[PDB]
């Protein structure tokens, strides 16, 4: 068959939302705390993560029936799918010849033991990068990474959810959208679909190991003075 | 109370 | 006369204190986010008022006494006095020449106009860089400087305090010393110690303004999330 | 709370 109007509009929203909200450069990582290399990097991954909210929120924002949800549920989809939505986007900056999220000259090129350095074990770190690695693999097209974006954020099962049934319903037709437009744009696509909800199950995982390791940072007053006040936010537990 | 969130999401 | 052995052995005390807290090469000026000339440079001096408050916090912990007070009236004079522990001791960065603080190349070197993209105004600075001009005339010794700012911590006289029946003690005894100094290893310095208690006064006017303008910059959302934890913690209002 | 100030005072 074919995509509808409806469909093709929500993909052009979506391209344009990512592309308003993710700079292939980096030029703005100058802003941010220097890094180096007792967690010496944690200040620059502070600010690198911080003003990463503030883009998925702006890309959130755009994404056709958020923002008409409730400002409670924006925020509690936002709060538990912003650490995610931040491990997807940053796979455009990985790259699988050396393992890493190169952003920048040798200081905004991260590895795993840079990451070491802001307070976090490979007890997150290995799946992480296996993670990147491989939905890098996948090749995704940009109109399919930015709708698993979209429906990583619409997943009704978050705590402190309340409508989740238009949220469900949300993420339904966006589902709907990914999977037309594999079938009908990408050839050899007959399995992508299922690899890429594979990849929502493991962001779960990911999820739920940085917030264990995220909460013992966060306990610290001399690390969680490092961090910024929209970090401590978002991935605070006062809800 | 998410003070920030909130004037960020407008 | 002259001064007394324990007389002598706090003014040794605080002027190691001090040389322990004040880099006079400004070189960790480059971890802060940099500065950038709507309030461009509030990245820049929320970094650098929160590693001052850092030093300041240092520099009281070896104050003779202070130590010995509850933590509850340790904060309460902290909080209270920081302000103005920062402007005094921003006067040896100070230049009656250029009427700058000159901390660095032409990144670090501060203007009333750069202060004024941190969101305040002249209101504020005009006092600030008037009052800078008169404390640098002053030409005080390194051992008068660290005095001035040890006996500004102790000021009984802020809100919160508890015991400022103990606290009013201690800073009697600092006085004490800065008046015998004066007297003793200050030639000419017949007027100077009444001219110091005065620059006390002038601090809390520049205290209150500080405050009253911070508070505006500390309900903008948009604004207070540039802050640091340690500034927003003791700066705010929540005691 | 002051739990960063109360940390730095040791
Ligand atoms: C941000 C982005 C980038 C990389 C993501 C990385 C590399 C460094 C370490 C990070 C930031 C991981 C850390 C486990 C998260 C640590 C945060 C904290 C210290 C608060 O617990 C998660 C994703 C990783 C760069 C660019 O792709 C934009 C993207 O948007
Ligand atoms: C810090 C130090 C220095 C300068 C102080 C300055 C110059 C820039 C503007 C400041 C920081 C004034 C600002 C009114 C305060 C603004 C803070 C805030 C935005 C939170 O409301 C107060 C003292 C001024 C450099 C060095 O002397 C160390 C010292 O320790």
């Amino acid at each position: 068959h074919m995509l509808s109007d409806e469909q093709m509009q929500i993909i052009n929203s979506l391209v344009e939302a990512h592309h308003k909200t993710y700079d292939d450069s980096y030029s703005d990582f100058v802003r941010f705390r220097p890094p180096v290399r007792r967690l010496s990097m944690l200040p620059h991954l502070a600010d690198l993560v911080s003003y990463s909210i503030q883009k998925v929120i702006g890309f959130a924002k755009m994404i056709p029936g958020f923002r008409d949800l409730t400002a409670e549920d924006q925020i509690a989809l936002l709060k538990s799918s912003a650490i995610e939505i931040i491990m997807l986007r940053s796979n455009q900056s990985f790259s699988l010849e050396d393992m890493s999220w190169s952003c920048g000259g040798p200081d905004f090129k991260y590895c795993i033991n840079d990451v070491t350095k802001a307070g976090h074990t490979l007890e997150l770190l290995e799946p992480l990068v296996k993670f990147q690695v491989g939905l890098k693999k996948l090749k995704l097209h940009e109109e399919e990474h930015v709708l698993l974006m979209a429906i990583c954020l619409l997943s009704p099962d978050r705590p402190g959810v309340q409508d989740h049934v238009r949220i469900e319903a949300l993420q339904d037709r966006l589902c709907d959208v990914l999977q037309a437009y594999i079938r009908i744009q990408h050839p050899g696509g007959r399995l992508l679909y299922a690899k890429m909800i594979q990849k929502l199950a493991d962001l779960r995982s990911l999820n739920e190991e940085h917030s264990k390791q995220y909460r013992s940072l966060s306990f610290q007053p001399e690390h969680s003075m490092q961090l910024t006040p929209l970090v401590l936010e978002v991935f605070g537990s006062e809800v | 109370r998410h003070k920030i969130l909130h004037r960020l999401l407008q």
